[PDB]
RNA sequence: AGUCUCCCACCAAUUCGUAUGCGGAAAACGUAAUGAGAUUUAAAAAUAAAUCAACUCAUUAAGGAGGAUGCCGGUAUUCUGCUUCUUGACCUGGUACCUCUAGGGUACUGGUGUUCGGUACUGGAUUCCGAUGGAAUCUAAACCAUAGUUAUGACGAUUGCUCUUUCCUGGAUCGAGUAACCCAAUGGAGCUUACUAUUCUUGGUCCAUGGAUU
């Protein structure tokens, strides 16, 4: 923090230059300083769904999506530093790890409805593929 | 202005008055209103319930969902 | 209406009494107004504050009223009120407010000092902030600190008697003016009088002609010393008449009947009005369905 | 381990049903005077007796869903100004009053039982009203009215009107005191003992108090 | 105008991979239906607190098919199925594998044990090398608005509009007003506040009050 390594970087340039402010076109505000805020929706969904305590053994009619919904919330209330739920929902204070991965992801969704046929995945792992219609 | 404790009888005159309009024209279902200002007023002065076990808690008023003050000879607006 | 806010009461302080030759210059003075067709006259009052008021709470103000001119309200059928003015330099000194406002009608201060303008604007009970227009105004009027004053109960006097005085004082009486006017916004504002005798006294045809040049127009003008100043009055009048602006002790209809246009009926030592009971529980309840007024 | 923290459960259905009451008894009264007045167009009877006996030998059901302002007379309104008269310390020789303490103490008292007249407004169509209140609302006054024939039960609003009251004092010339409340800076006031918030604010809009 | 939010670099995934009533890239953003509360409360001061309105809060995935309530195969309403799909919490213990240099990376399987990631470019001029590439030197810039830097001035001549003196979005006359709140400083989308007192103007509602209808 000595500016003789200052003087030593200015030795290549003039004894003391003058710099200009920036064109008008490349200028921009500060915007707030603390963390994002979510939207209540977000977190009422989330709170009930962890709140909530844990005829071919598939019977998921129209249960198949509350399912594969309730994951996506879990993992976005297990992961987001915005959510600020309460005190006691946790990632250990409530079974999170037991629950979606030895429960739902795979004894609920996997064993009520067989992956469909054109298992052809890609040949991208980024999904980019054709639409076109021959004469339609 | 008001001294230290000169306070405590118009306190106790206030109380006296909201007391005193429930008993008088009292067969009109629209006591209730009196009812509200009376506890408006009394919980408003932080007092102890005023000598409760003896009347106030679920008898000798309020006889249904409304507060008509019932009198004796089991007189009721019968709603 | 028409009303004057000042009028000087010839005194210098609590210390020294008033020669008869200055009170009977102040009746002519007082029938002169009322020639020229005033209705409601103030009477001012110009204290320190850095000076000992009298411990006794009876004799803060040595004016009274009701027994030194009311030959002039017999005849004349004029309405007077006292007011105080007092010289604000520095804070924290003492004497607050308490009681000085208890025998007043109206409580009004002029700042000298930053320290002044600061107090004077945020955290008083006044109702008039006034500046001396004969010397250099303390501070340049900020755009902010002024205008937001005036959303309270405060406005802001001109007094004209200083135009007429001398030669060196008029510029410093234009600047200040024009710096008011620009730095107020020109919302809330009221035209006194400092006349020392009849001569220097001026009626609103030509009250007028001199501000308006000095920038206000003529309708806010004519408005300067009209209901303005009678607002200024009933703030003035509704501190030792009622709680707080919620219970006076008034009286009933009839034109000239208020807290305000009524001075003799209000008995101001016991603050009462007795009346006939005219009025009773018997009687319909309308304007013409009952006959007997 | 007698406070029954928990029977606060029918404060609320009490006030729930007391202001589905009051709006149904205020409906009820004012459509009963509407359809009687009617009646007596159709007729010649035009006083406050014979309407009474007419009214309950023809049309008897609806009878005894009249106001009759007599009946909040009695003692209602004559019997509770001795509550006030009490209340400040009033009597025959009032040279031991004490002003702006009586102003301190009616400010925060009850305004049911009192008889209530409108001098000024900005409503140049309701000067002059007399009634009983009944019910002091936040942004109204219920009152009784005694008309020429027949009694109406009035709301009035408080923004921008000057109310008076008198008070009688003694047995020497049937003398009194007067007071009078405001309208625009009532919603304000301390409803007991409290203190609240008491700001400042302008007077430009109580110009017609002073305005003649 | 402001003590206020969001955007003005990218992400196939240590980056809000967020299908959540509907709109929106996002928002201290808008709006629909049902329902409930106000220091006695999820909560405000000690917005509301007679009714309607206002404040706040809770619930509600799209498409398409089937049957019925109502009126002439139809639409508004009501209950039951179906289709939409990129192996995705963090930390950590095991086995198998790898073109990686005793350690790293990948597959299958067990354990409850408030801001932090990677990749990337200065403007201009001159020079050098057997090249859609590489290398060296010098100099300061990137300065850009149909208002653009605290500028928006001094006056005249007609026509509108509101009121009004006499008349015959009707026409001609007599006479007054055209205000209040206020002002750019890098730009935009929002929200929050200030105003129009016979003193510029336009439209509604009232289980507010007074009169005439009836």
């Amino acid at each position: 923090k000595q500016l003789q390594l200052a003087m030593h970087n200015s030795k290549a340039a003039s004894s003391t230059r003058i710099f200009q402010a920036l064109p008008r076109k490349l200028r921009r505000r500060t915007a707030s300083h603390n963390v994002r805020r979510i939207p209540k929706r977000m977190r009422n969904r989330a709170l009930r769904e962890m709140r909530k305590s844990d005829k071919a053994h598939g019977l998921n009619a129209k249960q198949l999506y509350k399912a594969r919904m309730s994951i996506k919330l879990l993992r976005l209330a297990s992961k987001s530093t915005s959510m600020k739920l309460s005190m006691p929902p946790e990632v250990t204070s409530s079974n999170c790890h037991v629950r979606q991965k030895i429960k739902t992801l795979k004894r609920m969704i996997k064993e009520s409805s067989t992956a469909n046929p054109n298992i052809k995945l890609l040949n991208n792992r980024m999904g980019s593929y054709d639409c076109t219609g021959v004469n339609e | 202005k008001d001294q230290a404790e000169k306070y405590q009888e118009r306190s106790l005159r206030q109380k006296y008055n909201l007391l005193h309009v429930l008993p008088t024209l009292n067969s009109r279902a629209l006591s209730g209103l009196y009812y509200k200002n009376f506890h408006n007023s009394v919980k408003r002065y932080q007092i102890m319930l005023p000598e409760q076990l003896k009347s106030g808690k679920f008898c000798s008023h309020c006889g249904c969902v409304y507060v008509p003050n019932f009198n004796a000879s089991l007189q009721l607006t019968t709603n | 209406m028409l009303v004057d806010l000042n009028v000087p009461w010839p005194q210098n302080s609590y210390a020294d009494k008033v020669t008869s030759q200055a009170v009977n210059n102040l009746i002519k003075t007082l029938s002169t107004l009322h020639m020229l067709g005033y209705t409601h006259i103030a009477i001012n009052f110009t204290v320190n504050h850095s000076e000992k008021f009298p411990n006794d709470v009876k004799l803060l103000n040595p004016i009274d009223i009701k027994r030194r001119f009311g030959e002039l309200m017999d005849r004349t059928g004029l309405k007077l009120y006292s007011r105080i003015t007092l010289i604000i330099d520095d804070p924290s000194k003492g004497q607050s407010l308490s009681k000085i406002s208890q025998a007043f009608d109206i409580v009004a201060a002029l700042p000298i000092s930053e320290k002044g303008l600061t107090l004077s604007t945020t955290n008083l009970d006044i109702d008039l902030l006034t500046f001396q227009y004969g010397s250099r105004l303390p501070t340049f009027l900020k755009h902010k600190s002024i205008c937001s004053c005036v959303n309270r109960g405060v406005k802001l006097e001109i007094v004209y008697g200083y135009a007429l005085r001398d030669v060196q004082a008029r510029r410093q009486f234009v600047s200040n003016v024009r710096s008011v006017i620009r730095s107020s916004r020109s919302r809330g504002i009221v035209i006194g009088s400092g006349a020392m005798s009849p001569l220097e006294c001026r009626n609103i045809l030509g009250v007028t002609s001199l501000i308006k040049n000095l920038g206000l127009p003529s309708d806010r003008c004519s408005k300067a010393m009209g209901d303005l100043a009678s607002l200024v009055l009933l703030n003035g009048r509704l501190r030792n008449k009622s709680h707080k602006q919620t219970i006076v002790t008034g009286g009933g209809s009839g034109n000239g009947d208020d807290v305000v246009n009524d001075v003799q009926g209000i008995d101001d030592v016991q603050t009462i009005k007795v009346v006939k009971r005219s009025m009773d529980a018997e009687q319909l309840g309308h304007a013409s369905k009952r006959h007997k007024p | 381990s007698a406070d029954k923290q928990l029977e606060k459960r029918d404060y609320q259905r009490i006030n729930k049903n007391s202001k589905i009451a009051l709006r149904e008894y205020i409906n009820n009264c004012k459509k009963n005077t509407k359809k009687c007045l009617k009646l007596a167009y159709e007729n010649k009877i035009t006083d406050k007796e014979d309407l009474l006996h007419y009214i309950e030998e023809k049309h008897p059901t609806i009878y005894e869903s009249l106001p009759q302002y007599v009946d909040f007379v009695p003692m209602y309104k004559e019997l509770w100004i001795n509550y006030i008269k009490e209340l400040l310390n009033i009597t025959k020789n009032l040279k031991t009053f004490n002003g702006s303490l009586a102003l301190l103490k009616l400010s925060m008292a009850d305004y049911n039982g009192a008889l209530l007249r409108v001098t000024k407004s900005k409503n140049k169509t309701l000067i002059g009203l007399q009634g009983i209140v009944i019910w002091d609302s936040q942004k109204f006054f219920i009152m009784i009215v005694k008309g020429n024939i027949i009694d109406e039960i009035k709301c009035i609003p408080k923004k921008g009107t000057v109310f008076q009251f008198e008070i009688p004092i003694s047995d020497d010339d049937d003398s009194a005191l007067r007071y009078s409340i405001l309208g625009d800076r009532f919603k304000y006031r301390s409803v007991d003992r409290a203190g609240r918030k008491f700001k400042s604010r302008r007077c430009d809009d109580m110009l017609y108090y002073i305005q003649n």
